[PDB]
């Protein structure tokens, strides 16, 4: 099988990044044997009560981190004595769970509180937690003396730590810092004092039965009590499943790779953090799948599945799982294993005879994000078109938090002391409510998630929260792990909620909300209270009643922050301000069109582009209705009006914008009677074209027309193009393209000499550079623009960043426009386009991944469920390999612009300089690193938008009087077409045309590099032309003596001279005298 | 620099003194002129130019050898002048493809009429530093926006319709 063979080759290269060492295993085994010998020296202490435990280790240097509240004799209804410690060779080393990944790992030890200290009568109302902590505090004195025989204190240290961000669960910190040292293993340890086996019955550990009976469903207290009681039974069942299944090690390796790709581990997930689905979850999910017993009690998998077969099976079963809102599972010790389809809308898999809810550590809110990622993972596993087998498994979701998350709302939680928790937080919990939500990260986050579900509703695809400031190191000298986190005695500094929002259902800002009727709906009546004061029940469009939620959408700020400010201060509490400052800092820095309601409408609204497209469609329908003596075929637009994804939208009545003209290609009928010459065919085909150009100003006087030759094409300036001007002054380019260029390159190319043999096909290459399949490309771009509305703002942010960096002027524009749709059409192996900054960061990461010197780029145009097959992509891969073999440095074609309609790869990637592309790729990687290092603010937004613009041959600093900022639409009122074509051309800034003419004349020696978006780079001024100097090595020194080579060889040396710097400066003196600021010799 | 105004390829260089503005670094526009003898009419007892400076004008190429005109009052005739390109895009014409080297306009009809023009410029090649005051300051015109205005303006319909009607037969 190809799937069972190519997957092993794709995983073995990355297997060295998580490989193990035999010397590290031997050092870990020696450290574990020394730790087991140290733990065997802890004997049973005397019979002690709570007061006698306070007589032993109250004011001790080594005291246990007791679970909340503080250790007092108020609830001392039982005793508390240190018992005999029990240790075994179990934990992460029992199944080799430790993996030496790039981020490392840790280990686990078989440690628990004995039955002499923990009792089933003290399990109710959390009385056994104080008894086990006092026993651990009494045994900590023996741990610092009798069990401190590791003999590695020079390289290792002993400390107390909290497990899973909870003070009740401890973690033993005995590892070598950066005899019993684990420096070769480079891993940590974790051990606590939990309840014994079958200490709590399943009736007492039921979902309705809380261990801390203060009772509601304990999401953390009952889950940890069931986990501590049946950890060894679950580990023995997992070891028996790993012994029965030969490919269980490969399934656990694929499960760890998928958990690393998802950025999730076996930590807490229902406590407002990322975790749950990790090594502990995959050890039970793959065991239950291999043992069978699904929702229909059928065999989900077996031990006979292959390594790639079980990896594809686990990827398919991840999206097809039923644990949170679609079912539950129930496994015995090893008597049976069966599941059900009872969706409880909460993650819970209550085991049959093991007596543990497996999914209780996770949450349905985290499962909603998990099911969304697993659906794309199962779709990518089913897809066999892209060769991202190693890419998808190694792409961590949490590696790029800015790219993978569209928006994040973070606030500072000043929790204060124990008597100051009611100031910033208003999560009023009663008796049973504080039993289930004792933590401030549990009570306030559940109130925030309930407020978000009631107000936004369908406007959030998933819920993810984080509580920064939780102390992990348990203070042995103090009571527990409590630090000054945001001015709080408790460990809770800041709260951040990741806005995982589906953009289709979150596009409502001020519209109908909760529907009301004659019957008083509880959601509709309390919609005003749920949305702050916003969603009062009003009328609807169809005569019904619906709430009117109030949210503000801005082109310079985020709409999530306005929705949060409207639906939290008047709904929960006004003491918190969760917003994204970088979203407002980047959207304000992003350019916007000069049209009405520009700040009122967001980036998803394209009414200005739709109005410009409707005016172009009405002009095209009038042209199609008009008939002349010469028959035509079609008139298709491929310009900015047909694109609607540029740096700026269609501004109202732009006079002299850089993208003011919308290109429309018009094709005539079959006219092969014209001659093969370009001038002869143009004169033969203009019998009715001159009459059509004259009559277009009369029959279509609302628009305009012209007849001018275009000099943009190489060696072709004998055409007649209509410079159509709208009644408001909007530009359009009705260009008529003939078939004489392809006929001359095919049939009339024999007349070309040796100086024109390679240029014989250049006439057809210039004609097909923007007219080969641009009509089909513009037709297919309407579905992409309708699907990915945020891709237009991402392309706008990418074009504005390229204009500010000034590194997009040495290439074409078709390749730059088609490269921004990769992160939206092909989101794998990352997130889809949800934000403009996230889309631009993913585009820079994709450009950095597609290294032009290493791997030529290749892509296929796939419609949103068109796509090319692997055999169809084999020709593009062969053309990219042939281009890489011909140009390893990529001097003529660095990155291959390969598409379905461009299988050659050099359709729009010809003439790009290798050092300019290498400098642009290095600057983009530096700016992505600088934006991540500068936090999330305007400095990080300007980290990718402030080039140095210095240390070049010519410094980019000019002063010109031809200011055309208002005519270009870039602000610091025209509403009609200009009087003359020369006056309209003089209204624009000619400094960019003079810089381009100087760069074209001196492209061999002194290239005046600039940006493609002249209007975006100009901005407020729009007059000075930035010309970065790129100097060849023959601009100041000496070259070979060749006066017949048409070079600038003159007397500086005898004959061995180069293009002289003083001669080049005097040559460019008159060209730059109108904008004379700063330029000199090389 | 200015005194070194001769080439070993048979070219006497006329170093044109130019006004060093803020687009330059008294600038020495280094341009050479080699006495060519071939089938071209510009080589008929004249010197083919080399290393032609950019930003040409009506008499900017004559001002490159203007030390001969500024001292000897050069008066002559003209036969031909070629190998001059504004941007190098004239090598492959549109109609030509579908169906000396870097020389400016520094040439004459012969050598007897150019004894005050070409022979004086050869004398001014050695006297580029001796007669720099006789050499004219090459302060050519600034690049105005009218050239870019006329380039981007629409063309006349009747200018192409008359050629289309003439070539229709």
């Amino acid at each position: 099988l190809f799937k069972s063979n190519i997957f092993k080759l794709q995983i073995d290269e990355l297997l060295e990044q998580v490989k193990l060492k035999q010397k590290h295993v031997l050092k870990v085994e020696k450290f574990l044997h020394k730790l087991y010998d140290i733990l065997q020296e802890i004997p049973d202490w005397e019979e002690k009560s709570l007061a006698e435990v306070d007589s032993f280790f109250k004011n001790k240097i080594v005291s246990v981190p007791f679970v909340d509240p503080k250790p007092i004799p108020q609830n001392t209804n039982y005793k508390f004595n240190y018992k005999k410690p029990d240790i075994s060779l179990i934990g992460s080393f029992a199944l080799k769970a430790g993996i030496y990944q790039p981020n490392g790992s840790s280990i686990d030890t078989l440690l628990t509180m004995p039955k002499e200290l923990f009792e089933k009568k003290d399990f109710l109302n959390f009385r056994c937690l104080h008894k086990r902590s006092v026993y651990l505090a009494y045994l900590t004195h023996h741990l610092l003396i009798l069990l401190k025989k590791d003999k590695l204190d020079s390289f290792l240290q002993l400390e107390y730590s909290y497990f899973d961000n909870d003070p009740l669960l401890p973690i033993l910190r005995i590892s070598c810092s950066k005899d019993y040292n684990f420096y070769k293993t480079r891993f940590s340890i974790n051990l606590l004092i939990g309840f014994p086996y079958k200490v709590f019955e399943p009736k007492k550990l039921l979902p309705n039965r809380n261990c801390i009976r203060i009772l509601p469903a304990t999401p953390l207290y009952n889950f940890s009590v069931l986990s501590s009681s049946t950890h060894e039974n679950y580990l023995k069942y997992l070891y028996k499943t790993k012994k029965q299944t030969e490919s269980f090690v490969e399934a656990t390796v694929l499960g760890r790779l998928w958990l690393q790709q998802r950025g999730f581990s076996s930590n807490m997930s229902h406590s407002g953090s990322l975790g749950g689905f990790g090594t502990f979850e995959f050890t039970i999910l793959m065991a239950a799948l291999l043992n069978g017993g699904g929702i229909n009690s059928n065999k989900i998998l077996l031990h006979g599945f292959s390594s790639y077969q079980l990896f594809k099976g686990v990827i398919k079963y991840l999206a097809t799982m039923d644990l949170c809102h679609d079912g539950h599972l129930q496994f015995h010790s090893n008597p049976a294993s069966k599941y059900i389809d009872e969706g409880f809308q909460t993650p819970t898999l209550f085991d049959k005879s093991t007596k543990v809810n497996i999914l209780t550590k996770m949450t349905v809110s985290s499962y909603q994000i998990l099911k969304e990622y697993a659906g794309e993972t199962l779709r990518m596993l089913n897809n066999v078109v892209q060769d991202q087998f190693s890419n998808i498994f190694l792409t961590n979701i949490s590696r790029f938090d800015n790219l993978k998350y569209d928006l994040c709302y973070d606030v500072q939680l000043p929790l204060g002391k124990y008597n100051n928790l009611e100031t910033s937080l208003a999560a009023t919990f009663g008796s049973m409510e504080r039993v289930k939500f004792i933590t401030l990260e549990n009570f306030l986050a559940h109130k925030i998630t309930n407020v978000a579900r009631y107000a936004l509703g369908d406007r959030i695809k998933y819920i993810q929260i984080e509580m920064v400031g939780q102390k992990s190191d348990f203070p042995i000298t103090k009571r527990k792990v409590y630090s000054n986190t945001g001015g709080n005695h408790f460990n809770f500094d800041f709260v951040r909620v990741k806005l995982i929002v589906n953009p289709s259902e979150c596009d409502k800002l001020v519209t109908k909300g909760p529907a009301h009727s004659e019957t008083m709906s509880t959601e509709a009546a309390v919609f005003k209270n749920f949305w702050g004061i916003k969603s009062s029940l009003r009328r609807f469009k169809d005569g019904s009643i619906t709430h009117c939620c109030v949210w503000s959408t801005s082109s310079s700020e985020p709409i999530i922050s306005s929705i949060v400010n409207f639906a939290l201060q008047k709904h929960v509490s006004k003491k918190a301000q969760i917003s994204n400052e970088t979203i407002k800092k980047f959207h304000n820095f992003l350019p916007l069109p000069n049209l009405p309601s520009s700040a009122k409408t967001s980036v998803l609204n394209l009414s200005s582009f739709f109005n410009l497209k409707k005016s172009f469609d009405d002009l095209y329908k009038i042209i199609f209705q008009m008939k002349l003596p010469l028959s035509v075929k079609s008139i298709l637009p491929v310009g900015s009006a047909f694109r609607y994804t540029s740096l700026c939208q269609p501004v109202p009545f732009a006079y002299s914008d850089p993208d003011f003209f919308q290109d429309v290609i018009l094709e005539f009928e079959t006219s092969p009677k014209w001659p093969d010459e370009i001038t002869s065919l143009e004169k033969a085909k203009t019998a009715f074209l001159l009459k059509i150009q004259e009559e277009l100003s009369a029959n279509s006087s609302t628009y305009r027309s012209f007849f001018s030759r275009d000099e943009s094409i190489p060696y072709n300036l004998e055409i007649v193009t209509l410079n159509i001007l709208t009644p408001e002054g909007y530009g359009f380019k009705f260009r008529v393209l003939t078939e004489r260029d392809e006929i001359l390159y095919l049939r009339a190319i024999a007349n070309a000499r040796n100086e024109l043999k390679p240029e014989l096909e250049a006439t057809f290459l210039k004609f097909t550079a923007k007219y080969l399949a641009s009509v089909r490309h513009t037709r297919t771009l309407e579905n992409i623009s309708h699907s990915y509305q945020f891709y237009s703002p991402v392309v706008r942010l990418f074009k504005r960043w390229l204009d500010t960096h000034l590194l997009l002027g040495h290439i074409t524009d078709e390749l730059a426009e088609l490269i921004a749709i990769k992160p939206f059409v092909d989101p794998a192996p990352y997130f889809i386009p949800g934000s403009l900054e996230n889309g631009f960061l993913k585009v820079l990461k994709f450009i950095s991944q597609w290294n032009w010197k290493d791997d030529p780029l290749i892509l296929d145009l796939v419609k949103p469920e068109e796509r090319l097959t692997l055999a169809q992509y084999k020709g593009i891969q062969m053309n990219f390999t042939n281009l890489r073999n011909s140009d390893p440095n990529g001097t003529h074609l660095q990155f291959f612009v390969a598409s379905k309609n461009d299988p050659s790869g050099i359709l729009y990637s010809s003439g790009i300089p290798l050092p300019i592309a290498t400098r642009l790729t290095a600057l983009a990687k530096v700016a992505v690193n600088l934006l991540q290092t500068h936090g999330l603010n305007q400095q990080t937004i300007n980290l990718l938008f402030t080039p140095g613009l210095k240390d070049y041959d010519f410094v980019v600093d000019l002063r010109t009087p031809i200011g055309l900022k208002s005519s270009c639409g870039i602000l610091s009122a025209p509403s009609n077409f200009p009087e003359n074509l020369n006056d309209l051309s003089e209204k624009m800034d000619p400094t960019y045309q003079l810089v381009k003419y100087l760069n074209l004349k001196y492209k061999n020696s002194l290239i005046l590099s600039s940006r493609k978006y002249i209007g975006v780079n100009g901005g407020e001024k729009g007059d000075k032309n930035v010309i970065t100097g790129l100097i060849k090595p023959l601009f100041k020194g000496a070259h070979k003596f060749r006066v017949n080579l048409d070079c600038n060889v003159k007397p500086v040396d005898d004959e061995n001279v180069i293009l002289n710097k003083e001669a080049i400066f005097h040559e460019i003196a008159a060209f730059g005298n109108d904008m004379v600021i700063n330029f000199e010799t090389d | 620099i200015e005194d070194i105004s001769a080439m070993k390829n048979g070219f006497i260089v006329v170093p044109f003194k130019l006004p060093d503005h803020k687009a330059l670094p008294a600038s020495l526009h280094f341009m050479f002129a080699k006495r060519h003898q071939s089938s071209n009419s510009n080589e008929s007892d004249c010197l083919f130019l080399v290393n032609l400076p950019l930003l040409s004008n009506i008499e900017h190429m004559k001002k490159f050898v203007g030390q001969l005109c500024g001292k000897y009052d050069t008066v002559s005739h003209v036969e031909e002048l070629l190998y001059n390109d504004e941007f190098g895009l004239h090598e492959v014409d549109l109609s030509a493809l579908t169906s000396p080297r870097n020389t400016a306009l520094l040439k004459f009809v012969d050598a007897a009429s150019i004894n005050n023009c070409w022979n004086a410029l050869k004398k001014y090649s050695n006297l580029h530093a001796k007669h720099p005051n006789e050499l004219f300051e090459w302060t050519y015109t600034t690049p105005s926006f009218t050239t870019f205005v006329n380039f981007y303006k629409p063309l006349d319909i009747d200018y192409l319709k008359e050629d289309i009607h003439t070539h229709m037969a």
